[PDB]
């Protein structure tokens, strides 16, 4: 019983390290997601204003 | 949201600039036709003699 109490302690601490490990992994993944979302918000109004200038040349010339 | 509003504004601007350029080309064309009407008075002078073979 002493051994198996220690073993249940061990399983509990393995769930602890699982919790912190997933915390760290997903927080770094959301950091990379923040970087690439900054990039996707960079790339939009440039495309739309180049479309506006497409309409410009498509009417005036 | 920002691109929606600004692009509605941009396409509106593009179409109204199209209409302004259209008015300008219209007036320029009419002026050129009137100058051509003077030139073509000279043409009416110098054609009828040769038109008869």
């Amino acid at each position: 019983t002493i051994r198996n109490s220690e073993e249940l302690r061990g399983k509990a601490i393995e769930q602890l390290e699982k919790a912190r490990a997933r915390l760290k992994k997903v927080e770094m993944d959301a950091d990379q997601f923040r970087v690439n979302g900054y990039s996707e918000i960079e790339r939009e109004k440039m495309n739309l204003i180049n479309s506006t200038y497409k309409t410009l040349e498509q009417f005036e010339n | 949201l920002e691109v929606e509003a600004k692009l509605a504004e941009g396409r509106k601007k593009i179409e109204v600039e199209l209409q302004e350029a259209l008015g300008s080309l219209e007036q320029q064309k009419e002026d050129t036709i009137k100058s051509l009407d003077s030139q073509i008075s000279a043409l009416s002078d110098d054609i009828v003699k040769k038109v008869l073979p």
